[PDB]
DNA sequence: GGCTG
DNA sequence: TTTTTTTTTTTT
């Protein structure tokens, strides 16, 4: 198929569709809107369900409220097939930023012992020297506006735990804020320097041997080599130590996205972490040190001796299923 | 009260015995509970046992679900706990839950039933039962009580037997005394009976004449004609209880006073059912079409027959069949199994004809070996009679009936009878 | 849809004489259309008549309602349509409307009944039925429909059945005296007739000497050929309607200017129907494609056809069997079948014709045994005459013409008659 | 499941008897099971003997690991309870473990294969296997289980097939002389046994005989009916047990006293069986339906049939065939094969009837080859008895019932044997 | 703030 | 919509 012309006529056909947004990654061509099939939510009026991907081999249009996916052709010819002749006929036709400055930000490691925070970190059981990368805040909305204006409309007094994510150089060109209530937009709100920054942690304190990539931070802390990927796609190019990295992933055996994920990893020939025969049963690391009181060296004990790649991978990935 | 009736069922053997074969997955929820029923069911039916607790949460629970799935059915099982209950109210309240739940399941089927046929056709989900099959699906729901009823004990059910035998609550008697010492007392209510006579020797003047003695009897008539009009049954149904030749009605000998007052005076008698005469295209009506036919009339002009007269039975189409077969010991086979399954079903003395072979036209007798559509016809007919009216009987009025399959009685008996036949009256009289 | 329907009960007669017995105040809603049809039937029932806009206004003013009840209602009758709709399709919408809102109301009401019954039996309301009167709720509300006709009631269409025997509504006559007196009056709408032919006798001579007599009766005729052209049946037509022999239109002895004449003195006639010739190849046309072909007539040319002639039987294709046979009886009994409910679903009369059996070739008597399709034709067929040509006849100019069977009248009463066949301009005349 | 087999090893013994000689250390895992197990092992080496609890503790502490796993052992060993579970389940769910862990244990072993392959020569490991031993040490792991019989041999196993010689364990009889002379103890368990007959033949007659005689020998005969109703039924097999003609009950010759009293004379008899009649619609009933009633007869009430009438078996319907997308020769077949199925898992004898042709309806012999529908219905039955009934029999009440089949003697001992049916009482008499 | 096939 | 095996049935 044409990629690109069929990203230039959806982009034509859609520009006056409600919530239009042009989600245009670094590698993917993504455009939000309000599904003009079904009006997207009719309670949520700032619902835009209407997704089309020209990432996809055929830039294919979805609805998330009334589950109408279908080629970008199709709708164009259902819908407006004056611009679909146009288009039919064409077809043939073809034929960086550094952090310096930690406003309202105290370390955790210099943070007086009775703050609440801190209180909370004991209850998270967090490695004492861990908490010289992490700082608290009172002001999360006020420092990253100071930093990055424009971010919040109103600079509310948030407490947030704040980990800066230093690259290779060991420069916090981004941060993450945990916040600190069960209640919150989100739990991980994470700020970039500039749009380029590293999304991976702990790539400056990686060490000989093989490398743990995590799901959370606060994971890698009770790992030694532990790095992680904050967020975002699971990319293997953007990944380091492409030899000798180790892929750790949570405890979730019946979650379905998991062992997706899990599969691409191992079809990649990637070397992963099976917990087919873990002592402990919680989701993750840290649920196991705090309920089943798991310490570390147990679990580097038991992870460099679960590691699998190839084939030896994919058979106790099958087990692992369910 | 799902958690009780899971506990007691893991743990009571009373209990167990008493409830299981009433329980169904579409009763508890959808949710933990109906995950934990299905992991029981699944266990009974594969070791004929009641599981434990070590069974569901470690040999059935540790197999495939979702996160949520699985804590929700791990908190069912740790919750279940043997309850000191006394075993007549614990049955008592768990048919009052099967019930309930099967009256819920009932009005929620019947809510979809009624939002799919709003709907246009295209999109109407066929195989869903229509808006006439409302009332059965409740009454269905209502009758869901725990009482053991699977078949006919031989002697645990002689006093119902013996009632049916006294009362005879199964023969429909005929207006003919000749039929009635042949039938022991008419045809049976589940029955299908055939008539056979060849081309243009009879085959709907008999219908129509056991239309109209059923109609002088009292009982409801449903006339189902494939190859004749509406109109002109009715009219032989006129000729027959009127007294008129069919011809005096086409050439006008008959005047409106006398009919009218004749219809009037039937009208009056009490001793006078209801016929109602219906007609299809030939080939274009199956069992589903008489059924939706029933149900129509019932709903709308409340007209229930015990007496369905379907004018030719090797003119129909089979529901079952969706491709039509050249091969008519098939097809006439499965609409014969059809129309029997409706006549069983409703209760109702089905009567209908049947087309004799070449061979025997112009032939003074006519054995069973003379089926000329199929041979598995005169297997599912319950009572078959062939008429034989050769050359002489037709210069004396008469038609000779050789009864080849009996199966209220032995056909050896009185296997001939000579009727009298009357082709201007369309009726069938007696000898005597 | 409310409004429509309170606007033509006001300003309406026919609609209001045709569905008001069918109107109740639940069916139309609990605000000001509910308000507006309480006092439409208010004023109904203290004044047997319907009421006017300014009575309706008056009646609104002594009422007792409260400030939002009489702007609903006064807004309500400020906003009534007194355009004429079309009476079919206001009558449908309504008929829908009711047992929609009749279907809403029974749901609703035996879901109270179901909520009501699961309460403590010392609380619950003693008016509301019982569980067990569900199902019989829901029959009435799929008891609604604002004309019951299913079928032919006996006893209580006797009346309208009269007025069918004295107006001969189902006769048409044949234009041939001795065809007319064999079949009481002509054949019958909604039939199959076939022509049996032996020795020496064409299919479409006699095919289209009833055609042009229907034509010349003001029928409209739909001739639908197999083995021939359009312009050969026409002119076979033209033969028998201007007199000119077939021969002499290939010769050339008629001239434009004679035949030009002919054709305006036959249009000038008012008793002249339409004639409308339609070609197939032969096996390529079963009875599903007539039916797109009336369809297309119908909706193109506006011509329904009240004769339908098929120009041979044998020729046509089973749409059922969907395989094809040169000479096959599963086929033609098939044909047969398909070309009767062809008939019967257009209210039609269907002509065919066949050739009898080779024993009946030979002999000048030709028997329903001696017969191509047995068993086939003489059980799909409400008539079927037989035509015999030997050589004495063919010398005489005649055909013997034997009746093999009557379904409209006894076969026997005239059975053998002779018939003046004239071979160049295909014609059938009387024979004294 | 490591803990409830762990836990039933140390406690329950007829497991540990079954399950021991099938248990490796490698199916365990590689943690505190597998040194569990390995303890279990020596334990069991030394002492011929199943350890208990404190034993368990002294040989952790005379043989110690290191504390690491040695507490999650000692841990380990706190949970194991007697928990009497039921045996089968156990076995069950044990022999899936040790399948899956050997499943899991030979894919890592040929994984780690091809790993020792792809290195180089220099460096590659010597005890691992080559790559050609991949697939046999896979098949090694396919065929584990805990039957340590895989088929009959015949001379380690001439015991316990004697046994089966003494005590027939198979031979049902059948209260007629005759019939166990030409089958040498009576219809075997686990078969299929077929009454061939013409239309209105006895073969409903011999069914219904054949079930009085069986339920007269302390047996429960289920029959199932799809074309007669249960009160016909038992109506036949009343007037066979209870010596009353038919006529008799259909006359009213036969009072509630006499009736009564005969059926409770019956009931006092200690040898006397249940006998229940089930109906089915004609063709809406299969294999899995009757597996479905045979379930829920043993639920509802303590009736767990030996012998099955099925009345018809043409007149059911596959249960792996979809309706009518074969012929009646594939269909009938499969019927049959699925009816043997559930009489060899059920353990029944299942006695049926089949149709002969339409040329063998006025036959005074019939052949194997007049066998109607299917001619692999004689290939799946076991024993086959053809009814022949003629003008001559029929006037001295008898009937000629031939071995068509017979897998229990040589047919042609007694091929043709005269048999005295009384139709009135639907009983088989035996000429002596 | 993402999530489809 | 044709094609080919096998069977079963029926009609001539
Ligand atoms: N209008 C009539 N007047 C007098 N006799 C009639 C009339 N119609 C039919 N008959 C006679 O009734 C018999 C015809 O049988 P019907 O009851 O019409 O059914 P059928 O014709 O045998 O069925 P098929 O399939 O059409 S042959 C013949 O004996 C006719 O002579
Ligand atoms: N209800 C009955 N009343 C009187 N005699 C009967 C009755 N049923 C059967 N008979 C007699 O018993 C004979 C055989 O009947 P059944 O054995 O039931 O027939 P079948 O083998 O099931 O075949 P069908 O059903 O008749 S095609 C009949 O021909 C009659 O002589
Ligand atoms: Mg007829
Ligand atoms: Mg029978
Ligand atoms: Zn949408």
């Amino acid at each position: 198929s044409i990629p690109w012309i069929d990203n230039e006529f959806a982009y034509r056909a859609l520009a006056h569709l409600p919530k239009f947004t042009q989600v245009n990654n670094s590698s993917t061509f993504k455009l939000r809107f309000r599904c003009p099939v079904c009006g997207d939510s009719k309670t949520d009026q700032n619902k835009a369900r209407g997704w089309y991907y020209g990432d996809n081999n055929e830039g294919n249009i979805h609805c998330y409220n009334c589950n109408y996916h279908a080629p970008i052709g199709i709708y164009l010819k259902e819908f407006e097939p004056d611009l679909y002749r146009e288009y039919i006929f064409e077809i043939r036709k073809e034929k960086k930023k550094i952090i310096k400055s930690l406003p309202s930000c105290v370390r955790l490691d210099k943070l007086a012992e009775d703050h609440p925070i801190i209180k909370y970190v004991k209850a998270r059981c967090i490695p004492k020297d861990k908490w010289k990368y992490l700082w608290f805040t009172t002001e999360w909305p006020k420092l990253v506006n100071s930093i990055a204006p424009g971010t919040y409309k109103k600079e509310i007094s948030e407490p947030r735990l704040v980990i800066p994510i230093y690259n290779a150089n060991g420069k916090a060109e981004s941060f993450q804020g945990r916040a600190l209530k069960k209640d919150a937009p989100q739990k991980y709100i994470t700020i970039e320097a500039y749009p380029e920054a590293t999304k991976i942690y702990g790539v400056e304190r990686v060490k000989d041997g093989d490398v743990y990539v995590l799901e959370g931070p606060i994971d890698s802390l009770f790992i030694e080599n532990g790095i992680a990927i904050t967020g975002g796609q699971l990319d293997l190019e953007v990944v380091p130590f492409k030899d000798r990295r180790v892929w750790v992933l949570d405890n979730e055996p019946r979650h379905p996205d998991t062992i997706k994920r899990m599969t691409k990893l191992v079809d990649a020939g990637e070397r992963v972490m099976f917990w087919d025969k873990s002592p402990w049963k919680s989701k993750d690391v840290n649920d196991m040190i705090r309920k089943e009181g798991a310490t570390p060296e147990q679990i580097m004990e038991y992870m460099k001796n679960n590691i699998a790649q190839g084939l030896m991978a994919k058979m106790r990935l099958s087990k692992y299923a369910k | 009260m799902v958690e009780i009736i899971l506990s007691h069922l893991i743990f009571d053997q009373a209990y167990f015995s008493k409830v299981w074969p009433y329980m169904d997955s579409e009763y508890f929820e959808s949710g933990p509970a109906k995950n934990t029923f299905k992991l029981i069911k699944s266990h009974v039916n594969e070791y004929h046992s009641v599981p434990s607790i070590n069974a569901l949460n470690v040999a059935l629970e540790n197999s495939s679900f979702t996160e949520t799935e699985y804590s929700g059915v791990k908190t069912l099982i740790s919750k279940l706990a043997d309850s000191p209950e006394d075993h007549s109210w614990l049955v008592k309240e768990t048919e009052k839950y099967v019930q309930q739940r099967a009256m819920f399941n009932a009005t929620s089927k019947i809510i979809e039933i009624q939002t799919n046929a709003e709907l246009p056709p295209e999109k109407r989900n066929k195989k869903m039962p229509d808006v006439g099959a409302i009332p059965d699906i409740m009454r269905q729901a209502l009758s869901i009580s725990f009482d053991s009823y699977v078949g006919h004990d031989w002697m645990d059910d002689y006093e119902a037997r013996w009632l049916s035998y006294m009362n005879k609550a199964r023969k429909v008697p005929f207006k003919l005394r000749i039929l009635n010492k042949i039938t022991k007392g008419g045809a049976e209510t589940g029955t299908l009976n055939v008539l056979m006579a060849g081309v243009n020797v009879g085959k709907s003047l008999g219908l129509c004449s056991l239309a109209a003695d059923y109609l002088q009897l009292g009982h409801n008539v449903l006339y189902i004609s494939m190859e004749m009009a509406e109109e002109v049954c009715a009219k032989r149904i006129d000729a027959n209880m009127l007294d008129v030749s069919l011809d005096d009605i086409d050439d006008g000998h008959i005047s409106y006073a006398e009919y009218k007052g004749k219809m009037e005076k039937w009208r009056e008698k009490s001793t006078l059912g209801r016929l109602i005469v219906k007609q299809y295209p030939t080939g274009g009506a199956d069992a589903n079409t008489f059924r939706s036919l029933l149900n129509e009339l019932k709903l709308k002009k409340n007209f229930v027959p015990t007496i369905i007269i379907v004018d030719y039975l090797g003119i129909c189409k089979s529901c079952r069949i969706r491709v039509y077969s050249e091969n008519s010991y098939t097809t006439v086979k499965a609409i014969a199994e059809e129309l029997r399954a409706l006549a069983v079903e409703t209760e109702t003395v089905l009567w209908t004809a049947a087309q004799v072979g070449k061979q025997a036209w112009d032939s003074s007798d006519v054995n069973m070996s003379d089926i000329a559509e199929s041979a598995g016809l005169p297997a599912t007919a319950d009572f078959m009679l062939a008429v034989i009216e050769t050359e002489e009987l037709a210069a004396a009025e008469q038609q000779l009936i050789k009864q080849i399959k009996s199966r209220y009685g032995d056909k050896n008996k009185w296997n001939k009878f000579l009727m009298g036949v009357q082709k201007g009256n369309q009726k069938w009289v007696e000898i005597e």
